[PDB]
């Protein structure tokens, strides 16, 4: 019927950091009259889902990227 | 009934009898 | 019939249903104070020497 | 009958390194009505036999005398 108290989690983190990638993948948030703060929590959950996906992809690339024989000729 | 057969195997199936 | 150990091992465990323990292990399992008991007469009467 | 499964062994060593002296003494193996997978495993086994042979010679040639009498002047 309910959940935990929400943590602190302060600030609009995406707006202070436009330099990072994956923000064009973030802007697809339609609002069918959702209130002004549960939309922010939805955006935060979508952002942490995106940064976990980006971190998992970069870890997959860092694990398939082992020292090869081709790169050691330098 | 197989467990019963195992039990009847692992114990026995004047002499001064005694209950417990 | 052939000299290669791995397929000898794999031909013994191929989803074995019944795993019969040797009688020698059944002798050495129990201690002395029920080895003399008449419940273990099936092990006793083949202990002769 | 069967053997152990083959281990991983990523890459092809003769694809990357043409600079070891073992390359022309490898190329004489050719398939004759043989699928290329077992033929490739034959190449791999011949390559590892040749590098073991070469490091064996490298050992026995540096260990006839690891010291020598002739080096006293220089």
């Amino acid at each position: 019927a309910r959940r935990l108290p929400k943590p602190t989690l302060q600030g609009r983190l995406e707006a202070d950091f436009p330099d990072s990638p994956l923000l064009p993948k973030f802007q697809e948030l339609n609002q069918n009259n959702l209130p002004n703060d549960v939309f922010r929590e939805a955006q935060r959950s979508y952002l942490v889902f995106l940064t976990s996906q980006f971190c998992y992809e970069e870890y997959v690339q860092r694990t398939f990227g082992v020292p090869r024989r081709q790169r050691a000729i330098d | 009934q197989q467990v019963n057969d195992y039990i009847k195997a692992k114990v026995g199936a004047q002499q001064a009898t005694c209950e417990i | 019939n052939h000299m290669n150990v791995l397929v000898i091992v794999d031909e013994f465990y191929d989803n074995k249903y019944a795993a019969p323990v040797t009688d020698i292990a059944l002798k050495c399992g129990l201690p002395t104070e029920d080895f003399l008991h008449p419940s273990n007469y099936d092990l006793l009467r083949l202990e002769l020497h």
